[PDB]
């Protein structure tokens, strides 16, 4: 993963050496954090089924050819397929919430949704029109924390910049 | 000519200091702004001055809200729908005190026991649906 | 007729800071006992819903017999949210004082629906007796098993405030 | 320079206008006290952002029933706009700090705010109750007898500015009554 | 004028019935709690002065235009009226709560009041202001939540009597608006 | 192989010391809530049957592309060999218990476990989840804490033992990982 | 490679003097403002791909003779290495708005780069143009004065990381002309 043990540990072992004074600062700084990120995963951890189903039907508010003859929402079922492809989304957003940096995003969501997306002919377009709806549906204090808004708005763009 | 053109556009002289500490770092800068309603923040005042005065014994008393009429919504005939409509299925309040903090907190709620969770009769229509060709039984007699 | 918190349609958390608590802490005539009423509660709230529906089972056991009301796992699952949705509410009434949340949000249509969706209704008066009992003793301290410190004095109105309030869900289910 | 600083706020748009360090230097011997004037502006707009914060949720503190079913701060939107007045108030006070007059602070401000929130239904008697509360603000900003938070200054006395915005803020308790 | 026995007894005379046990439960339930109905009375009557000047001189600070050149609290023999009268809705409460029957109050004190104020000018959005700042203040010693002038009670609840009597403070406010 | 009581003699015996009161009051802690330890594999002999019958079938339904051909358990006898894969993992749980040492599982059990479960093409992935439940399954015994069967015993705690088996389950999760 | 705190470690390795007080005035002043920079960063960021695709279609909206066959930005091959081009620009500047310190961009970015562009025929004033655009949308993203996306901070100024960020890309500019 990507976060911050992971990083100094990896340098640590890319030199050679012992765990270095700069190596437990950084450390220091997931404690002074920690209580202002982990109540951003709490929230989401209890209100998701509420938030995936406003931010997928916003996507097919937007992008309304989906559910023609020969697209991606053809049917019923392939429908189905996609509020399960956006709940997928919103499960690592709280992944890398409770780990503290991206890792889980860029390498269970992001590494190869290049090469799946345009072979099976899903625009991303309408991925990224499923999560800005969530970053903006997003009052500040009012649905979460001041960062905690401010942390869980910081992965919400994560995914936008790496689906664009 | 007796009413002024100003009023209604919501613009302010705002001003803004700098100082360095030196002599040629002190400038005042009074420009003109028109400020803008934030619609965010005032859900921090707005229903956290709706649970201080909830939770105030003799502020509920001399100060009496109002009787709110419910919405339009139509009653159908089975209670589990009409007294129970799925807005407000399965929430309830769960208050976290801390130092110097109340925070309560509605949001939905459930289970665990064995395994399953409680809800699972209302998933998301993409968590289920279409698995298997459906069967159905017959009608098994009587016996005696 | 409910009270202030009507923030259902938009936001809910609304939580009450420090100097904000001031001017509430000087305006609740016992407010430190009644913030250390429900701090005894919500804190052991997971231990009391798990001993409030087992000693509805270890009195009456045929719940877990087929057709019984407790058999096909969901159905023993929505007892559990079942029986804490009523601790979670009784918890914000002591808290605010008044009942009328309570009321309205939870307790309104519960007798209907509980002979509606076969429910046995006094099943549920057992339930809801033991968590009368339950947080009778957390907040005189009297729980045997676990103590909670706290400063010295009696919290004995408290007691029976609770007690009213968790007879009006007997009330309201029977 | 002190008469264009009018200039701007007259034509009804955005325009920026500053002073230099020699320029200050100029005003600041010009007018006596200048150091202190300044200081008294900048004690108050650091502290803007909590000061309106503090007065309208102080003024709820006091009278709930503007959050009520049929309230004048209700449908999430009139708290909004009830922020945006206060911050407004703030301007065009410090504003009257820092040009020492309340010429400006009459016809930009105050003129007509009367017949606008009767118009709207806006209780005033609560208007009033919520800039009471920023004048409180205001002299103990200035004097530094705030408790949660204390700026470090140049020692001395700074109690006629601190009557000054007393009196600033008794203007729009007058004009709105 | 009738009191809480009474009541009992005038509603029954009207159906020609003997006040039977069915009746006596909610007044032997009041002679139960009467010693601390008394033991909040003079909980009022013993802060009454300090109430009174608290809630006329609250009612200028929210309204300032009552000390204006033409305002209703302007010159000496105003503002003393407007002191005696928040001393007379002080007094007629103090009897409806002692009573437990708002007869009273509202046949003395609240007959004729609202005409009586429109006739002499009087503004019913600050009259209702300062019998509304002395009903927080009635509120507070019976449930003694007071910030200075702790008074040693008995311990227990007294919150039907604090609702009371923010009953009897609004009667006066649904009599003058 | 060897149980706890011979593990702490085979650490010695490096050390080429005699035992004494460094090493053995851990085994006097051991024997002092023996009894604990004995009452607690009772609660897991008595229902295990039903527990694999519950942790496959809980496996299945999570995931139920397991039934259909290409998944490991289409065939009844690949669904028949599921429970006794699923039988001998849980026996030997029930033998590092006893013992109160993880020796007898580590090797007779799951040495060479890996190797297999990819030469058989048998899915890591979903013994993993079905041997988690079984860690459930355990810990809601050894504490009365499951909710449609509870059993009577002495009164005390037996946490100890509840974070042992813990650190049982996952010996067997991160050998098949 | 250095930051700002290794910069004035080497300025008094050269004179061999230790680090006092007085040297740790700049650097007591940018720990303070420390979270003004990590709110800067995170405001360029989260909004770097729209930053980009924005620059470039401005630069050729603007100069539309370099879409044109025999432009610099014909071919799709030409136009996706313009795509990040200008993408590893951003990306070095905000490496070195975060170490505050421009030696990251002028060791590893702007080194070398004016003889790499006229080795392949880039047209360095378009370069330039599509380097100011962004640096406009940087200062209108520090500054929370963007037109189409208002971001949520707290209270205060950030004139001088404004003013930082676009040094760092004018430094851009002065390399490449
Ligand atoms: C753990 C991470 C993880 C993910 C991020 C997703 C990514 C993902 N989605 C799909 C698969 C799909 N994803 C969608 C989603 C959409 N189509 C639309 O109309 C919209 C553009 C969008 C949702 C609003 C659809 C419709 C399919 C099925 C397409 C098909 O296979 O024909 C597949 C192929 C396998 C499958 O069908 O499940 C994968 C790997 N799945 C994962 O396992
Ligand atoms: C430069 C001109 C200017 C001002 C002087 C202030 C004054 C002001 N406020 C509002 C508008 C408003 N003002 C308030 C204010 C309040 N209501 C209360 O209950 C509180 C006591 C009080 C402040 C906290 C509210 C709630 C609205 C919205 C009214 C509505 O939505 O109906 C309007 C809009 C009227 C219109 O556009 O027709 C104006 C001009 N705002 C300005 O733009
Ligand atoms: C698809 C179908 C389906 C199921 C079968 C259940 C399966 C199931 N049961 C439990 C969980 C459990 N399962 C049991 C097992 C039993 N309970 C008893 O008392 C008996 C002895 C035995 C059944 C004969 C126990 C004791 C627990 C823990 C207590 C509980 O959660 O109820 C868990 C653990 C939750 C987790 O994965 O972390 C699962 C998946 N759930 C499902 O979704
Ligand atoms: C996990 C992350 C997460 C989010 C981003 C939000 C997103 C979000 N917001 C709302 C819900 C809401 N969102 C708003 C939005 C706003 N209010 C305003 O004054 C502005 C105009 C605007 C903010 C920009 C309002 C008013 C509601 C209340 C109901 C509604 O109107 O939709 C809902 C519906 C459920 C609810 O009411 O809470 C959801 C899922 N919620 C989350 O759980
Ligand atoms: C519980 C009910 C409740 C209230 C009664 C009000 C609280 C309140 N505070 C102040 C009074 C004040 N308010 C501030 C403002 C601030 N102080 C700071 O340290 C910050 C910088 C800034 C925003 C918080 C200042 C400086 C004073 C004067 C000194 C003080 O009393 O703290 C006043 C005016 C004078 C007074 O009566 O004390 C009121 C009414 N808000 C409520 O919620
Ligand atoms: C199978 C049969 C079976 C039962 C009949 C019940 C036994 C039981 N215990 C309590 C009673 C209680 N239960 C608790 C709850 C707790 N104590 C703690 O210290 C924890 C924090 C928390 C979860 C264990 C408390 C505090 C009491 C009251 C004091 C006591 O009796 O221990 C009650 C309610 C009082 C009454 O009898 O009316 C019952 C019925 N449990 C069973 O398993
Ligand atoms: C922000 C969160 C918050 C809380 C959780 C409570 C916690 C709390 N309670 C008391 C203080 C007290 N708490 C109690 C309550 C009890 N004592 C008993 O013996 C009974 C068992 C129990 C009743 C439930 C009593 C009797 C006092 C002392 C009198 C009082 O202050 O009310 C004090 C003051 C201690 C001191 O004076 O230093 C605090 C901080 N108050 C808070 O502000
Ligand atoms: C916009 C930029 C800008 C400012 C903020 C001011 C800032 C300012 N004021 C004073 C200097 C001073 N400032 C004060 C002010 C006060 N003393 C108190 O005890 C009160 C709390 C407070 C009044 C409200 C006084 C009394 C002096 C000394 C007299 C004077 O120099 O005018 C000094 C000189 C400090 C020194 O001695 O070196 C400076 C830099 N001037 C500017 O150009
Ligand atoms: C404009 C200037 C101005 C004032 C003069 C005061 C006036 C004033 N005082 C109180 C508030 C009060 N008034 C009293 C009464 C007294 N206090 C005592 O200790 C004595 C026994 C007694 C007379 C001296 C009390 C105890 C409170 C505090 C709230 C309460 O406990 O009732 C309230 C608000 C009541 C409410 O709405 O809840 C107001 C407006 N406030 C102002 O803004
Ligand atoms: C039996 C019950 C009973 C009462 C309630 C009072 C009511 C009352 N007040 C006044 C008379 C008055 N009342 C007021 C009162 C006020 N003006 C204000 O601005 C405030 C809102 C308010 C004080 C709180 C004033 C100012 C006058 C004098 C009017 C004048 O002299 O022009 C008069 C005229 C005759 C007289 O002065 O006696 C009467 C009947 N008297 C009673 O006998
Ligand atoms: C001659 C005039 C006269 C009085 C002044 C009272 C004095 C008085 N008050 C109470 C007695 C009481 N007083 C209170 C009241 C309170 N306790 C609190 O903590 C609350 C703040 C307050 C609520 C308003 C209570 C609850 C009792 C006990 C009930 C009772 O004994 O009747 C008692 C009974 C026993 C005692 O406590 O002494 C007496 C004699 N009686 C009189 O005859
Ligand atoms: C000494 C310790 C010891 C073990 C650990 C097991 C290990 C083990 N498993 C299997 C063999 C197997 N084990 C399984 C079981 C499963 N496959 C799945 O997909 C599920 C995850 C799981 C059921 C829950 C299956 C399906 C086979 C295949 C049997 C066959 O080939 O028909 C075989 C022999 C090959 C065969 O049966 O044909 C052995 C030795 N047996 C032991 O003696
Ligand atoms: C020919 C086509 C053509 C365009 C595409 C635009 C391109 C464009 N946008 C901006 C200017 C800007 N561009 C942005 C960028 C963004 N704003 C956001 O909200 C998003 C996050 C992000 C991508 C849209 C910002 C924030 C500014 C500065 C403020 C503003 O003007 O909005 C500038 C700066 C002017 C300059 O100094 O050169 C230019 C050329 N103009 C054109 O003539
Ligand atoms: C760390 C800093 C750093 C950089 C900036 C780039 C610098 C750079 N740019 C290009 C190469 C290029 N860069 C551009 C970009 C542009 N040409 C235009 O006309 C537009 C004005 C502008 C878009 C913004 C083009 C068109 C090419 C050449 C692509 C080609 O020749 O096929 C190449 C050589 C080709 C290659 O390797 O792909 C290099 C090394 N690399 C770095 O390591």
């Amino acid at each position: 993963m990507k976060s911050v043990i992971t990083t100094v540990v990896s340098a640590a072992d890319a030199a050679g050496r012992f765990p270095s004074n700069s190596d437990l600062e950084s450390i220091q700084g997931n404690i002074q954090r920690s209580a202002a990120r982990l109540e951003a995963a709490e929230k989401l951890a209890g209100n998701h089924e509420a938030v995936v189903k406003e931010a997928g039907d916003a996507c097919f508010a937007k992008y309304a050819y989906l559910k023609n003859p020969g697209e991606a929402g053809e049917n019923q079922e392939k429908i189905n397929k996609c509020y399960r492809d956006v709940d997928h989304y919103m499960r690592l957003v709280n992944y890398c919430l409770v780990v503290g940096g991206t890792g889980p995003l860029d390498e269970w969501g992001i590494a190869g949704a290049r090469e799946v997306y345009r072979t099976l002919n899903l625009p991303t377009s309408a991925y990224v029109a499923s999560i800005a709806y969530t970053r903006d549906r997003l009052c500040v204090p009012r649905d979460m924390s001041a960062q905690a808004g401010v942390e869980f708005s910081a992965y919400l763009d994560y995914l936008i910049n790496a689906l664009s | 000519a007796k009413k002024n053109q100003y009023m209604g556009t919501s613009v302010a002289p705002e001003i803004v200091l700098t100082d360095k500490g030196s002599d040629m770092s002190r400038k005042v800068k009074t420009e003109d702004k028109k400020v803008a309603a934030d619609q965010a923040a005032a859900m921090g005042i707005l229903a956290n001055m709706s649970l201080y005065a909830s939770l105030n014994p003799v502020k509920r008393m001399t100060y009496k809200a109002k009787e709110q009429a419910p919405a339009y919504v139509k009653k159908t005939g089975n209670p589990v729908e009409d007294f129970y409509p799925s807005s407000w299925r399965n929430m309830a309040p769960v208050i976290s005190l801390s130092a110097n903090r109340v925070a309560v907190a509605f949001e939905k709620i459930d289970a665990a026991s064995n395994g399953v969770k409680a809800n699972s009769n209302n998933k998301p229509f993409w968590k289920s649906g279409a698995t298997t060709k459906n069967y159905v039984a017959p009608e098994a007699p009587a016996q005696s | 007729a409910f009270s202030r918190v009507v923030v259902n349609s938009d936001a809910k958390a609304a939580y009450v800071g420090g100097s904000d608590l001031q001017a509430l802490k000087s305006f609740i005539a016992d407010g430190n006992k009644r913030l250390d009423a429900v701090n005894s509660i919500v804190s052991n709230a997971s231990c009391m819903v798990s001993d409030a529906v087992s000693g509805m089972i270890c009195e009456n056991p045929g719940l877990i017999s087929p057709g019984g009301n407790c058999y096909t796992n969901r159905r023993m699952a929505a007892c559990l949210r079942d029986g804490e949705i009523i601790l979670r509410y009784v918890s914000y009434a002591l808290l605010a004082g008044d009942a009328s949340v309570l009321e309205d949000r939870c307790l309104n249509g519960l007798k209907e629906t509980y002979i509606a969706l076969g429910v046995p209704t006094n099943s549920s008066i057992r339930a809801v007796s033991i968590m009368k009992a339950q947080a009778v003793a957390f907040i005189t301290n009297t729980a045997t098993e676990r103590k909670m410190s706290f400063a010295a004095g009696d919290c004995t109105s408290l007691a029976s405030e609770v007690a009213s309030y968790f007879d009006r869900v007997g009330a309201a289910i029977s």
